[PDB]
């Protein structure tokens, strides 16, 4: 279940998404229009470096990066969801008791 | 717009701005104006701060009511991140293009990694047309058009609706179909089973199904439009370029050197009183002119004899005085500066006495018979008088 | 040898490899080839990467297939971490003895604290001989030598497994003495008390003291052998000197200057053309030569009419042209440079339209009419043209 | 005065000290001696301790038998956190007044951020008198003295004794009014409510009722005596200003070079032999006078003829030699000093063998026909030789 939820996010949302990682040249350096959004419509708190999106490595090797994120992103929502599961059991308690 | 309430020695002894330019102080919607200015990193950069290594660039206003088309500083193009060095002043400035129909008050601004934000000057800018008609636009590499204000806001809809819609016919269907009393009273009795077993699983391995394929669908299509696209451009930028012109603290051969020694402010206030121990260092003879604080502006009538075009708010006339002694070349000389002005207090500067820093920073300006501008840094612990009078 | 996968930009805009030389490219097992060069340490240094203030050289080879005797940089032997300041250059080597027959393809490699490992350039090198023959030695401070590849092994295994047998016989010994099932049931009922009490219990403090006693003993006796030893060596070395010779990027009186003005490369592609604001600042006239990015050498075939010993790979002959029209000095000149091959393809420099900084890096290399080589920085955006077709 | 204890290698590659001096050693209760110094922060900083940009200057002494008046450090007045620069000289001094009889050893010392103490010499200081008699005192703004020794305690127990009396009074109250074992077995049998029910809550919401009032008077009246009052006043200091006097190492168009070039000390010992590369640089013929390692100096009593004041223990007169031949100017010389005395074994910097790095640290002093000393500093590793002996 959750490895399936883990991998079909990107792909779901690319369609929404693409339009704004197309290229333009701004003053002699390379933006998406979507940095170009953030940039224009101005956020009074909002400095990049504030961001935490990818900005390289050595590390990464390829051409992988949605990938290796998506199926890391699946593992890890094995170990949210069982938890998450009980927790919805524990809130679902019908437990009723005698004193506070 | 909150400058007021940040900490007063924290404004004073961070960035150092001056030569704040509005373009215009009105545009119509799509008309471009632009903000400019220099600053100053002050040289004992506060504990309570990041080191300015990692700092950005921006437009103090309230929402887009102006786009930004580019800003540059340290004489580069700076839309991500830029290091500031300790000591130093950058050249800045800000081009802004009218966009929502009003009156805001647009400032000079820049923040630190782990330090906040730092505002500048500002100025009122009278802003008129209507919304409607904004436009961008903005050029691809493929050479074509898009009017950013729009572009793209239809596609997202397109796909995010209809599928709001699919979760909430998935939910309404189940929902009616097997209710929650009728459901829940099965499942609690025996059974359960009433309530799922296929041929209810097979509407789900074909929901399922379908799903997925509208996903494949979806994903290919958006990779036919758009075969290009490229990441997210982010990181910090090389290094600036200070100003070197002329200067302009710590640079070239002639130059002003401002100790503080002793300085006094009321408490309550509006007054402070300073020695300052000048040397100069020029060749020419030098009458101190202004002071510079937290964007505010102190002069002396003796100089500026007039009197600048800037935002109220903000300038004082009275940053006075010396006994216009022009000082040198070569002499160096300890001068009492009065600093009085009810802009002190209306900028919550006196309130330095609340402060776990009880401490000023700032510029000073020299200058000499003809125009000829001296800048010198000048900053450390002023103590205050407790005073009557609430 | 994975450098063909790291990121594009990022091995460009770290560290700028030049003159790198293998002593030999064969040898017999203990045969003594040296591998040597200089690395620039770019000056606009990618946020994605530490600061390299700790580093370590290193040779990037299959395992031990070399025994590394000695490596020194900016002219310290450094077998501990070392800083490298941005901007400078500095110069390194490495003395490797052959130990394992075969073919492999050694590197230059530095790794940088909380970076990673960045890989120099690399030749294939031909070893021939027996493993059995390979020896080291090395000299201790008493004067004595011993043979690394086999010193201390024996009296390890020594150690180690009269200790794991007798864990294995304790086993053993319980095991077989009382079963598992029957010591199972036994608890699983009342007792319990049958599966142990005394004397099992004299039998465990015994094996005890006797364990005890091995210790202090085995402990006495490589006491006294050995009645020396110190501690592991660790730690930053003192800051290394970089090459002041000459020059040598921002080193001496005379030099080049580039900016760079623009850039493109084709997407998918082999080509780069940038538009190179020089300046020069000699006293000879100019001509660019060579154009270095992550080890590959673009050559200009008009001054390198031969045409060096460098591995293929690598080494190109298209780093083409100018109007080989000299430039200066004094002169100040912008001057379009295309770059083409199919190594900046195959050591997938084009994916640079991959990554979140579409940014170049590395060194330009001049020459005067003479041999006389002068080094000059280049950096910064080229944009990616987005070409169709094979 | 656990210096002793400390690593030997780090006491030598962190602070270099020289020159300390104590005004007086004797003083009456009141009377107000000063130690002062300079020290060099060596310049190959040591990975194990925070880089020395935040520290602060102390007086090494078991509690305040001597408060301190002030203290100063690279030109500033420093009772917060200063920074120092790898590299570079301060120079500092600290005004201790008497207080508590007896014979202490004090210690300059200064702490690093992440790094720990670093202790300088140290001189026993006879104090005479009765503590009793000590007083501060101190100024306010307000103009008042006030005695520190006294001032303010008996305001505090003036409102913390009562408050304990009360909680005391509300616990025995309570307990004598309903049992522990009464209670416990009201409680464990049906009630409970025997325990409590009102009006033992009428006491709780009027016992609480006068609490707050005893607090919001407490308050307001504290709040009329005091009505001024500013924030604990915290934080780095702006940067310190160096010696440039003259020299002092790296400073001025005249100075000596020393290299390090091999270094041997014995294993047990209290000899070191190291062969130094000399470079001389000034315009006078040089004699190497004294070499200081943890706040040991080692005379050439060739330069030494008499015969410092200096604290035991610590001093040694066997710092030598050379050939006594003078070197310079223009002369570059590598020469072989040995080290010999007890105190290098008495101040466990014998213990160097046990240290993670074997290297040496400090400064040489050479001197001129004159009086003149021009200071070099001296790094690097020395290897052990291990003698027979315990
Ligand atoms: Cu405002
Ligand atoms: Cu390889
Ligand atoms: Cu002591």
């Amino acid at each position: 279940g959750s490895l399936g939820w883990g991998l079909l996010f990107y792909p779901n949302n690319w369609p929404a998404i693409a339009a704004f990682h197309q290229a333009t040249e701004q003053h002699g350096q390379l933006m998406t229009l979507a940095d170009l959004i953030g940039f224009h419509f101005v956020r009074t708190s909002m400095p990049e470096y504030i961001r935490m999106v990818e900005r390289g490595t050595l590390r990464t090797f390829g051409k992988d990066v949605v990938p290796v994120a998506a199926f890391f992103s699946g593992f890890v929502s094995m170990m949210v969801y069982f938890l998450w599961w009980f927790m919805g059991r524990w809130y679902s308690t019908t437990k009723v008791i005698d004193t506070i | 717009h909150g400058e007021k309430s940040q900490q007063a020695f924290l404004r004073m002894r961070t960035l150092n701005w001056y030569d704040v330019q509005w373009s215009k102080t009105t545009v119509n919607v799509n008309e471009e104006m632009v903000l400019s200015g220099k600053v100053h990193v002050f040289s004992a950069w506060p504990q309570a701060v990041a080191n300015p290594r990692v700092s950005f660039l921006n437009a103090g206003e309230p929402g887009p009511v102006l786009v930004r088309t580019a800003q540059f500083i340290g004489e580069q193009f700076a839309p991500r991140s830029v290091s500031l060095e300790i000591g130093k002043d950058y050249a800045f400035s800000i081009n802004l293009r009218g966009r929502r129909a009003g009156r805001w008050h647009v400032h000079a601004q820049i923040n630190v990694e782990g330090g906040g934000p730092i505002i500048g000057p500002g100025q009122w800018i009278e802003i008129k047309g209507d919304m409607k008609d904004f436009t961008d636009p903005v050029t691809l590499l493929d050479g074509s058009t898009v009017d950013l204000e729009h572009y793209g806001i239809s596609r997202v809809y397109a796909w995010h609706l209809p599928w709001m819609a699919v979760g909430a016919a998935w939910i309404f269907f189940w929902f009616v179909r097997k209710g929650i009393i009728t459901s829940y009273i099965r499942v609690a009795e025996g059974k359960a089973d009433d309530v799922i077993g296929d041929d209810d699983r097979r509407i789900g391995a074909i929901v399922l199904a379908l799903t997925i394929l509208a996903t494949i669908v979806g994903y290919a299509v958006t990779n036919s439009t758009f075969p290009r696209t490229i990441p997210l451009q982010a990181g910090l930028q090389k290094p600036l370029t200070p100003i070197e012109t002329e200067g302009t603290v710590g640079v070239g051969k002639e130059n002003v050197t401002t100790e503080l020694n002793g300085g006094v402010y009321k408490v309550p206030g509006r007054e402070l009183t300073i020695n300052v121990k000048v040397k100069n260092n020029t060749s020419q003879p030098l009458r101190l002119g202004e002071y510079t604080a937290a964007g505010l502006r102190f002069l002396n009538p003796d100089v500026f004899t007039t009197k600048p075009d800037f935002p109220d708010y903000l300038l004082a006339d009275r940053g006075l005085s010396v006994d216009a002694t022009p000082i040198a070349p070569g002499e160096a000389k300890e001068i009492v500066v009065k600093i009085q002005d009810a802009r002190w207090d209306i900028e919550r500067l006196s309130d330095l006495a609340y402060d776990t820093d009880s401490q000023i920073g700032g510029l000073l300006f020299f200058f000499s018979p003809d125009g000829k501008r001296y800048a010198s840094e000048i900053g450390g612990p002023v103590i205050p008088k407790f005073v009557a009078g609430d």
